[PDB]
């Protein structure tokens, strides 16, 4: 076994979005093929917008809904995705079932003579399980040269409230992600939860840390093409008064960034270069 | 002990289906046979749908996948299934259990005296859930076959059976088929987006009659249907069970046990 | 020391009972006996029947109840069985004994005064222990010559209800292992617990893990044979409506299913050969 | 540290007991002696058997080990026993003990207003249990001699003492003997099924005097006997305590500390 | 480092006491003296004497109530006692000081108004401990020529009664220690605690395992004597019905067995040999 | 890192004292001075002394050690200590607070409607405690003292401490001095039998300028009296701290750092 | 990589305050410059005073409430102070928020029917951290040529009591840090809490057991200063007995007590050598 590092970076300074990329090229005379770690870590910004304060009666923010990160090789060439990290897990958790009795009788004395009997039958369930604001499974479209992730927003927790989601539906209330308060004497724009209180992830930055280790043949090109998409979907979560109570509404990817980059990969000098990048930016 | 690995790796478009498949041939020189380790992995995704129904579009329809299927098989009267895991075990649980009395006495200054006499009983068991149940479905000297199974899931107000009819089915939020059922949020890994499987099956190889085998490995799922709709400011809730059995994509991988050469033969469908 | 593996199997398709057996021989320059290290896996069926969802009245279901692992040598050879796994037993578990008492009164003031006293002796005791749905016995028939073992059916929980097991008896209700309603107002053949709710050895597949270790003296024959059987007792259970209530009853190993197979064992060479193989089947 | 092993096996038909022992010759250059580390193990049958009375067939009748019997002895003078496992233990128990008082007051719109004052104690002690123990009974310099006793059994409403009298017996779901007598299911291993010794004895051998020795190893069983029978409505109990004492397999073998060698010379009974 | 080991024992048949003597020898060129590690194990009998079951209004048992274990050197000679194991323990505890308050108010409408002000202060201390039922503690004769432990009976439950000790005192049932009944109708000899519910250590044999590190002058003499004594003191528990209640009795060290042994420790040559003996039996 | 090692060990029979002092000069290359380990063990009897006054037989006294003293000094110039076991250390504690509230709503068939309201509050600390506690009372360049003090000890009633003044005392058992004190199984091993000290000192040494120094041992106790008599149908106990204190013996070693030989000058008292 | 050791000492036997400095100096082949892991122990007495327990309806005690200890070089040379320990910790404490509710309804049946119906709405929160009686912080003069730590007393519980600081105060009691009892019939010296209620640094010896890691230039001298300051504030608690009830006062830092050595640092030759000292007694 032998082993080749490299590294190569690429910025989307304008979405504040960026990818490091490091390679390990690993020959082993076990195997009839060349092997490539790749490690995809960075930067994707949340796209999170504060709302007006100066808004009464209707407000509106934008939040980091979910991230995207997607590895691809490309359909003509020898290189597949064999493998990656992390995959989808198999969720486990605890269960505590209680059954329970008692049973008893009690006497007391006077002129006259008293009693009684007490009897009662309990039972319970407990769940125990780990909770996370937001959470990671693979994307439908992964298959033998794409391997793709989804971190999307899963558990979030208003105070003693919650848990919500993107798509959270109270009859009345709508979505109350990051409503305040139902019946506050207050501006919209001020009646959002505490910047600080939202998750990390939705306010501030996602550092994505995924893995693939990619298979190339020996009679194939001494150079081929990989590509990685950083991207994050923004949701517009707004709220309004109308006279009695506040509502509140998710939209969900209502603005999108997107950064795409392709690397050459030099096989047999076990060398990488940025080749193209692309920048897109959606809104609805 | 020298290995010496060979990989393969399909998608088939069709099923959404991918087959991740490392082969391991062993040198073991204190071994009297042939010997291959081959270790099953991939994606395999949930195909988790939701839709109008075709003569009743007032009816909505999710489609989901309540059992993932995973084999492995030969012909090759020459070979040996000789270990795989996993394979089934006997579940084990934690039990507490509580025998108790109470014997009270008390004074009042109405004046009267009062007695008090109790007993108490509790029982609590504690055990480990998953999602998904792993089970050997079959397994002989040429092959063997899994079912990873729907079993029970975490929601608000406790745990639920895969088998519970009213499941993930919700107060209709919207006039769309998404909407008649549960969020994203609240469907676990396996539905939301699918199953990585992960088995692992040893191989004996007979000396001297022949170089060359055949090995069928079967991906693969097995599809429930939900039905929900409106009538009478209510909500009609059901389930078909196994509506949509054995979606599965099988390739024929062709060894030989020589030249230690691998390749793809056949895959149904594409 | 010198180790020398291979590896035997033997299929019955028909009651989709399997044998793997792998083999470790070992040369001991420090022991002047040969010795085999013999790992006993494979496939047992349960053999489970589903009962008929037509029945009305009347209903029958077949359940695996107990398998039998058994490996022997012959009574005419210098072959012994000196050690195996798992042996039985000797089971522990923690008690808890706590006593109290509590003693307090009270008073209370206004035209006219008032009083009390309250007085409470509390004891209790709590045991702890690992509760499993099969449980593995050693055969009353091991001796120096053969080792077997019982892995048969223990605590099964119905739901909330149980632990029930082959012999469970109410007098009433008889045995309620897989009854799911006492008064259940449905088809008999629709009145057992869900296939799932039973325990996975009743209706699925057991994989037997279990290991020998075997001497043999250097002046014996060079070849021998050992005998390796898998076996499962299949259980009827049955219920019945007798127009006011709903009974059950279980009658034990009313099927039987076994699987032999003699091995040709070549201690010099250090091979193992399947020799003979006997499929028998009984019935109740 | 040179070992040179040695094994004997060997069945009493009569008793179903098994004899499996190791033979390990330790030549430590270190040592001023000869040493010898007997490793003691097997299988012991439980035979629990359920018969009717012959002279009352009403009266019926469970026969099971209370205790099983274990001895390694020896003859030479040349022979000492310089170690043995498990050896007698100071039993270890947690105790966890609280005091407590509580002062309170209040106030009604009777009106009236109230006083309160209470004081609380308990104490838990915690501990483990084994189904059976093992005590060292007797032992000296030319042997050791183990008892393997009935202690406490978990039961479905509490645990309940080897010695409590009632034990294993049970309302007769049927007329044969077997049904009034608790399931397998509610038996023990060690009732169920039978012990599996492991035991251990480090023995010295002065060198000079002699090559051979001759030791006596004994397993066994102590059988109590319970009895059940149905009279006017209602289920009699009895126990006999030490029915049937040392029903015991004495194995003979001689060990030659010079050629290393080692025979079974007698068994009984066969 | 270099390291010569031997062993040495020596029986008393009708005391059933025995002594297993382990020795280990270490030359140490970086010390200027001889090592001798030795490891004191065997065999005391508790001496245990049930009680006659025919005894009517007055019983009594003998039980093993401590035993004393030591090891010397000679005065004259150049061989100290320089280490040992167990040492006495400065126990440890875990205690939880808990500090609690409850504030509340209560209100009812009915055709009058009412309502209720509740309040309370409650504290407590909770105290975590190992109990055992004999403690090891060193002999006060200790010295730098010898050193001796004490297993004396430290804390014995009765069932849930105790713990109970040599020295325990009730008012009215005295020593309740082995007591079964305070107002049992039966016999005196059938009124004690189950045989089998006394400790492991009155009733059977203490199996002693005691560690000592002795340095000997290599300008002394090539051999030297060390004396090893093993003991029991057997206490008298006795029980009588007065007419009304049972009370007990504990007497202590009512009957004593003693057995001592001198070892010829040949320094130069690494051999131990047993010398003499000394059985005595005090009886009171 | 070749070390040197010495021992010493000695008794006062007068205070029943013993000293087991190991001495290991350490030859460290990469060191710029001479270096020395001292080991310092042994035991300290509790020498308890349960007797009647003489002036009034009546009043019953026990004298106990409430403390053990140990220290390590030295007058050589040339010598430093440089590090010592064990140290002071700042105390810790698990501290666990909570604060709740309660909101509670009930109707009566009265009918009557109720309303409820509550808050509560604890607070838990937690926290380890030794029989008796080790504190450094004095260290410099010179030596370290060492003062082992009785601290807390395990009672039926909960924790109670070395302070107070009714410890020990009994409602008395009989006529004799003993029987007025809590038997031998409820004292600590620190007063029923002794100490057995466990400390450690590193010295250097300067060179060329001399080879020999002396180095004073003090092991030692610090007894109290609690006094206990019957008087008007009730028990009068009393305390007296620091009864006697300084119950000391001092060893003086005499070390020469070049020969590396150690020896026992002097020893007060006998 | 090569290491020397060295040891120097300094003795303030007036303050009862004593410096322990341990070197090793790091010659390492990567690194440009010399290194000097520098452990810093030894002892300073607290300076505790008991009370008078002759003064009547006023008293007074001094307490060691925080210790200094700092380690510098100096400003004209090349010797800077690179790491240290213990830095200054980002607490963790553990949190457990409880939402509950219970709802239930009561039937009683007689001649006459009664009915209920009950229900309850629980929260709270529960924190779990460390406590510790003294705390240890960076001096906030730390800088490139110095490093300085204050062990400054936290957390004082009393009994039950507390936990107070040397700036607790009560409107009426003022600071109780170290007062018996609020409404005491006893002399203001003898109101104080036991001697052995008080934390271990309040009344006997803190022991030091710093480290500093300080380089130095090689083209730098071969000799420069290090100075080791040890230094204890002592504060003034007294008690007073206004008529009715007890009040406390804390007075911090009203003595202090400082001993500051300077040491010749040889980085050649790899010695170190006590140069000057420096004893500072202040009082208010």
């Amino acid at each position: 076994v032998t082993l080749y590092k490299t590294t190569a970076t690429a910025d989307s300074d304008k979405f504040k979005i960026s990818q490091i990329l490091t390679f390990n090229f690993i020959k082993d005379k076990s195997y009839d093929k060349d092997t490539l770690v790749l490690k995809a870590t960075g930067n994707i910004n949340s796209g999170f917008v504060k709302p007006n304060p100066n808004d009464y009666d209707f407000s509106k923010l934008y939040w980091g809904a979910k991230y995207n990160v997607s590895i691809s090789s490309q359909s003509n060439d020898s290189v597949n995705v064999v493998d990656y990290a992390p995959k989808n897990q198999n969720e486990e958790f605890q269960v505590q079932n209680t059954l329970g009795y008692t049973f008893g009788g009690d006497i007391s004395i006077s002129n006259g003579l008293s009693g009684g009997l007490n009897g009662n039958t309990a039972f319970s369930e407990t769940i125990n399980y780990k909770q996370e604001s937001y959470r990671t499974t693979l994307s439908r479209n992964t298959n033998y040269k794409n391997v793709g992730w989804g971190v999307e927003a899963h558990k979030i927790m208003n105070n003693g409230w919650g848990p919500y989601g993107r798509d959270s539906f109270h009859p009345t209330y709508g979505n109350e992600l990051f409503l305040a308060g139902r019946q506050s004497s207050a501006y919209a724009g001020q009646n959002f939860i505490a910047q600080h209180q939202m998750p990390l992830l939705s306010r501030s930055n996602f550092n994505p840390e995924f893995l693939s280790v990619l298979s190339h043949r020996q009679d194939g090109a001494k150079k081929s093409k990989i590509t990685v998409t950083y991207q994050r979907e923004m949701d517009l979560y707004q709220i309004c008064w109308n006279g009695f109570y506040w509502a509140g509404a998710n939209y969900k990817n209502f603005k999108t960034r997107t950064f795409k980059s392709t690397y050459e990969i030099d096989w047999e000098n076990h060398k990488v270069k940025l080749l193209d990048t692309k920048e897109t930016e959606n809104n609805k | 002990a020298e290995i010496i690995k060979r990989t393969q790796d399909i998608t088939s478009k069709r099923l959404a289906i991918t087959q991740n498949i490392q082969f391991d041939f062993v040198k073991d020189k204190k071994y009297n046979k042939d010997a291959l380790v081959v270790k099953m992995q991939g994606f395999i995704s949930s195909r988790t749908t939701y839709s109008d129904l075709k003569k009743y579009p007032y009816i909505k329809r999710m489609i989901w996948p309540f059992q993932y299927n995973i084999s492995l098989k030969t012909k090759d009267s020459n070979v040996d299934l000789i270990n795989y895991l996993p394979k089934n075990k006997i579940d084990s649980a934690d039990v507490s259990q509580k025998l108790g009395y109470n014997i009270g006495g008390n004074f009042q200054s109405a004046p009267s005296i009062g007695g008090s006499g109790s007993f108490n009983y509790s029982k609590t068991i504690s055990y480990n859930q998953k999602n998904y149940v792993t089970e050997v479905e079959s397994q002989n000297s040429k092959g063997v076959k899994w079912g990873v199974k729907a079993n029970s899931f975490v929601t608000p107000n406790g745990q639920v059976s895969a088998y519970d009819q009213y499941l993930f089915a919700q107060d209709p939020t919207g006039p769309a088929a998404r909407d008649y059922f549960v969020p994203d949020n609240q469907l676990p890994p396996l539905i939301q987006s699918g199953f990585n499987p992960s088995f692992i099956t040893t191989l004996s190889h007979e000396r001297g009659k022949g170089d060359k085998s055949e090995f069928e490995i079967t991906y693969g799922r097995n599809m429930d249907a939900t039905y929900a709709y409106v009538t009478r400011h209510r909500l009609a809730v059901d389930r078909k069970h196994d509506a949509f059995k054995n979606r599965n994509v099988t390739v024929k991988y062709e060894v030989n046990w020589k030249t230690h050469e691998v390749k793809i033969k056949s895959i149904t469908p594409k």
